[PDB]
């Protein structure tokens, strides 16, 4: 069994998942996973620009 | 996990650092904050990104079809239901795939199967209760033609038996394409004349399902609809696309008419 | 300076004094299939520099009712040099970009453009019974233009800005990778288009990887007695581009 | 067997549950990722970026590529104010179908500042500055630039930068605003004026134009799923 | 008891699930295992077997045994083509009901490289070579054997060994390929032709045969169970 | 209680299998078995042919 | 698991709970918090009242 | 570049190799090695022609 946190509101709280098929697309869906990386899409420059800085010298 | 950025204290500034000036002759978005414009004080920020996710954005059911077969033929409805699957049907779950250019996903299939007597001259009619076959043929395998035939044996064939009155009967579909994830726009021609089909419709090959009752027929007859309803996990969407502004025409293509990008106003200066 | 850049591939150089930056797109640099991502079980060809360099397709006027532009690629790359002499013997390829647009002006013009590869950009018609010939999409290293108003054909792609051709809002072509050239500012655009596609290579001339569009969001705009003619001209050069699976000339 | 019940709410379908269910084809081999650039793993990866804005959205600027700019231009007075809405993302005519309102009518809450980045698309000898604005709700909009100033505002000033960002703030008695109009939590307005004029030369135009773009800065996120409301049909596409 | 709730899908009946049921003869004495020889554990231990492939089928040759057989013989000129059929097997009549045929009809994937091994039936005086050859699509079959050998192809030299094997290799955009005939994933043609001729001695005969085998190479795998459509029946045989 | 890998798709990932009667042919059936040996039907011969050598001396 | 006491009627006596979904908001309702403080209703006075003392000097 | 410090322009210098003639159109001429010459502050813009021959020594 793999013991996990909830999601938990801010200022017990674990909850057991035991998966009990033997293919791995027949788990409960992600929803844990908040990863991101936003610097692809916003900011998808060659050469770092410094926010400080004037964009073009 | 996933928080928020904290806002940041500062007092007055006078100095040779513009972070509010930017050029957006580049994709350069600026990164200001808003501690870059006005002072602010510090805030500690507890609010999640945790329901933008894209495993919470297309992880919740919708229907894709609803298919009516007959126990009777009460008008044009077969003995049998086929259907050819495709997410192209509604405008709901549609709209959300086609926010994303390809997406690797596990659906879970989920069927509600629900039946009400027809019209009919029948008396003392009682019949028991219904059991309805799904089956999902993969592409390229034998068809049914009729209600009973050798292709419902389902000698390999995924197939599903529900009786009323249980809950919806689900299973999952794992991630199954030639590719490495589903294609939702595709630029090019099935030929390499550039001739036949064009679009993401030269791509979809996924194989049709198939429902009928398998209870022979009573007297009075029924109408049963099956509506489908996928549920996307264990999604990875790559390449996002500006939603639609215009309603669909056709499940095949993505022909559109030209409409208006915003509501009107009055005028430049409205409160 | 930060205005200038140079970009030097294969036996080509094309150089800028007005440049914002290089927007590399998804930030991946254009590279070589691995080995762990293959699928063809044969030797790539990888023709390196013969390919990859700097190829210019035809100018194209911009008028102060212009709607704008696209071209669809590599099929404005067919006819082009030793990079078009390689999707006519090989069933498969891939090939990342550096689409470089160019448009000087004088400092008394003004006008805006909006520079942004769009990949898979799937276009409508405008009969909705139809879906549009190929001579309609593809001009080669011709642009097919876009009309302010909504056109009415039978096969003609239904082209209207404020929709972009695809249904979408013209002003949302932005999570694609772009740059824009204002002519108070910059001359010049680079994209560095990595391959996408979901699968690790796809046949050159069947499918169209992406599609460069160039539309006006402020038109061109000068007192008269200045210059009435300013062409856009745009460049591409194909970047580690590899090509597999030989057979025949053609493409029937 | 093993005694049990079953506690209510036990043959539904509840379109929001994640349960594990069995493979419809087992022992399945998936076909192997690859990295296909620019994956998507949030929504505030598409909501952080830049789209253009239709401020001049009236009636016969809305098919055509007009509704994407506001003329600026030299005046003989001071000028007025060159254009102003409410600020209401999602639910305003003028925000809610880019990139910043076609991803929160997905949601009925957001919160966060948001940034709006101006650009001049005058000629190279043009030069002017704009006073840029924003004022809290309780008040109505501004009616003269003497009380638009009083709000958060920048001077935007012209020169070999391009652009300029007001980055409104937060500012709220909710940690979260309704998506949709809502008169308990109004979000205020945003108004741009003449700080100056548009001076230019002679042999150059006395016409510019500013477009506008909008973007969630990072602080930014949203609650709450519901279907938009922008799509509709009358019966399944075939 | 234990308080539990029943899931979607629990009174259902899935073809393909695999689940404990209480046995109907408890304590059954099973009786004792053998080895019985040529155990198959895997049906790549079957479809990696040559079978004598039908590229000889015209509309007359289909019930006797000149299917299996194509006639090659001494020419005046150089001879074209002796053969040549669309690969795609389980989906290309000359491959279809071999054991690559009928043992991937029920499947709907396949990968990997086959390989085609023929065999000279001639005299024993007789020689002659023979280009075979393999050309992925994209340009239809060859037309010409100078097209013929801009593909993948291996001159045969009938000598002591009597056979030759043309590995095809896989090449494909995908990592399986529908073992039904679809457009998307067509997978290029065979051919053979005359590399030289047949030059046989005076008093042996002027007509050979070649004949073609096919089995699959160790690389390749299917996926996907489906029924085969080569049987079928109007109702139970009794 | 047996705990036994699923399969997996390639580039948790366990699930767990309790016999509940008192047969053996009342359990589950095998799919985790994948042994093969392909030569006795492909190489039946007496004595071993070497690939790069010709077939007949 | 989380293992706690039952209510108990004065002159075993354990029951276990093991929450089974993500959200705490999901969890079966407290009722064993018999926490009070009344003192703020009842004597929200600024300086403390001796009860054995009069209340006003 | 000998113009006003106003114009601007971009020129395309060449160099083909010979055994083709001459380029005729741009198109033939940015086959060859080619350097684009913008006119900036920079007043000028080296077109260096390779070596490329098959001896080590060409006839005056």
């Amino acid at each position: 069994a793999q013991v996990s946190t909830q999601k938990t509101g801010a200022h017990i709280i674990h909850y057991t998942n035991i998966n009990y098929y033997k293919d791995a697309a027949s788990n409960s869906a992600n929803r844990q996973d908040f990863t991101q990386d936003p610097s692809k899409f916003t900011e998808p420059v060659k050469d770092v620009m410094i926010k400080s800085l004037p964009a073009l010298n | 996990m996933g928080r928020v950025a904290d806002t940041i204290a500062r007092g007055p500034s006078n100095s040779e650092q513009i972070p509010a000036l930017t050029a957006v002759e580049t994709g350069h978005t600026s990164q200001v904050d808003p501690s870059d414009t006005m002072q602010t004080r510090h805030v500690h920020n507890y609010h999640s990104r945790s329901e933008s996710s894209i495993e919470n954005f297309l992880c919740r059911s919708a229907c894709v079809i609803y298919i009516k077969y007959s126990s009777a033929e009460s008008n044009n409805l077969k003995r049998y239901a086929e259907w050819v699957i495709n997410t192209r049907q509604v405008a709901q779950l549609r709209r959300k795939m086609e926010m994303f250019t390809y997406i690797r996903c596990d659906m879970e299939l989920t069927f509600v199967i629900t039946s009400h007597q027809e019209m009919s001259t029948a008396t003392n009619s009682d019949v028991p209760v219904q059991t309805h076959q799904i089956m999902y043929v993969p592409p390229g395998g034998p068809v049914p033609t009729s209600v009973n035939d050798y292709v419902w044996q389902t000698s390999t064939n995924p197939s599903i038996f529900w009786t009323e009155g249980n809950a919806p009967p689900r299973m999952s579909i794992p991630f199954m394409s030639i590719g490495n994830a589903y294609t939702m726009f595709y630029d090019g021609w099935s030929n390499f004349s550039r001739d036949g089909i064009y679009g993401y419709n030269s791509l979809n090959n996924m194989g049709t399902i198939y429902a009928r009752h398998v209870n022979d027929s009573s007297p009075g007859g029924l109408t049963s609809t099956i509506r489908i309803y996928f549920k996307p996990k264990h999604v990875k969407a790559y390449v996002p696309r500006p939603p639609r502004l215009c309603q669909y025409k056709k499940a095949k293509n993505v022909n559109f008419d030209v409409e208006a990008v915003t509501t009107e106003r009055a005028s430049l200066v409205t409160t | 300076s930060d205005r200038v850049r140079s970009i030097t591939l294969g036996n080509s150089t094309i150089t800028t004094q007005e440049c914002a930056n290089v927007v590399v797109g998804y930030g991946v640099w254009p590279d070589y299939l691995s080995d762990e991502e293959a699928t063809a079980e044969d030797q790539p060809t990888q023709p390196d520099v013969a390919t990859c360099r700097f190829y210019t397709l035809n100018s194209v006027k911009w008028e102060m009712q212009s709607a704008g532009w696209w071209w669809k690629f590599p099929d404005a790359l067919s006819e082009m040099g030793l990079f078009g002499q390689n999707m006519q013997y090989h069933y498969l390829g891939r090939s990342g970009y550096t689409i470089h647009v160019q448009c000087n002006a004088s400092k008394f013009h003004q006008g805006c453009l909006l520079v942004v590869c769009v990949p898979e950009a799937e276009m409508g018609c405008t009969n909705a019974e139809n879906a549009p010939t190929y001579g309609d999409l593809c001009g080669g290293e011709t642009a097919k233009q876009f009309e302010q108003n909504a056109v009415t054909g039978e096969t003609a792609v239904q082209t209207a800005v404020c929709n972009a051709g695809m249904g979408v809002g013209v002003g949302n072509l932005t999570i694609y990778p772009h740059q824009w050239i204002n002519l108070r500012t910059n001359n010049s655009a680079t994209i560095v288009m990595p391959y996408i596609n979901s699968v690790p290579m796809d046949n050159m001339f069947r499918h169209n990887n992406f599609t460069l569009m160039i539309i006006p969001f402020a038109p061109l705009d000068y007192v008269t007695g200045a210059s009435s003619y300013i062409p856009i001209t745009v460049t591409v050069a194909p970047m580690s581009a590899e090509y597999n699976g030989l057979r025949l000339a053609g493409h029937q | 067997g093993l005694p049990t019940m079953l506690t209510p709410g036990s043959t539904q379908f509840l379109t929001s549950d994640d349960f594990q269910s069995p493979s419809a084809m087992p022992q399945f081999d998936v076909t192997p990722e690859m990295n296909i650039p620019g994956q998507v793993r949030n929504l505030m990866e598409i909501a952080e970026v830049d789209s253009v804005v239709p401020i001049n959205n009236l009636q016969a600027n809305l098919k055509t590529m007009e509704a994407y700019r506001v003329q600026v231009r030299s005046t003989d007075e001071m000028g007025g104010q060159i254009f102003g809405f409410p600020l209401q993302p999602g639910a305003s005519s003028v925000l809610q179908r880019t990139l910043l309102g076609e991803i929160l009518n997905y949601y009925t809450h957001w919160s966060g500042s948001l940034k709006l980045t101006f650009v001049f698309c005058g000629s190279a000898m043009a030069t002017g500055k704009f006073l840029l604005a924003y004022s809290p709700p309780g008040a109505g909009a501004p009616d003269s630039r003497k009380n638009a100033m009083l709000g958060t505002h920048v001077i935007w000033d012209v020169g070999l930068q391009s652009s300029c960002v007001l980055c409104v703030p937060w500012i709220s008695q909710t940690h979260y605003r309704y998506v949709v109009d809502d008169k308990y939590t109004a979000s205020g307005f945003i108004s741009c004026w003449y700080q100056t004029n548009v001076i230019v030369p002679a042999e150059a135009q006395k016409s510019c134009y500013i477009m506008c773009f909008v973007s969630a800065c990072n602080d930014f996120s949203v609650r709450m799923l519901r279907d938009t409301q922008f799509i509709k049909q009358d019966t399944f596409y075939q």
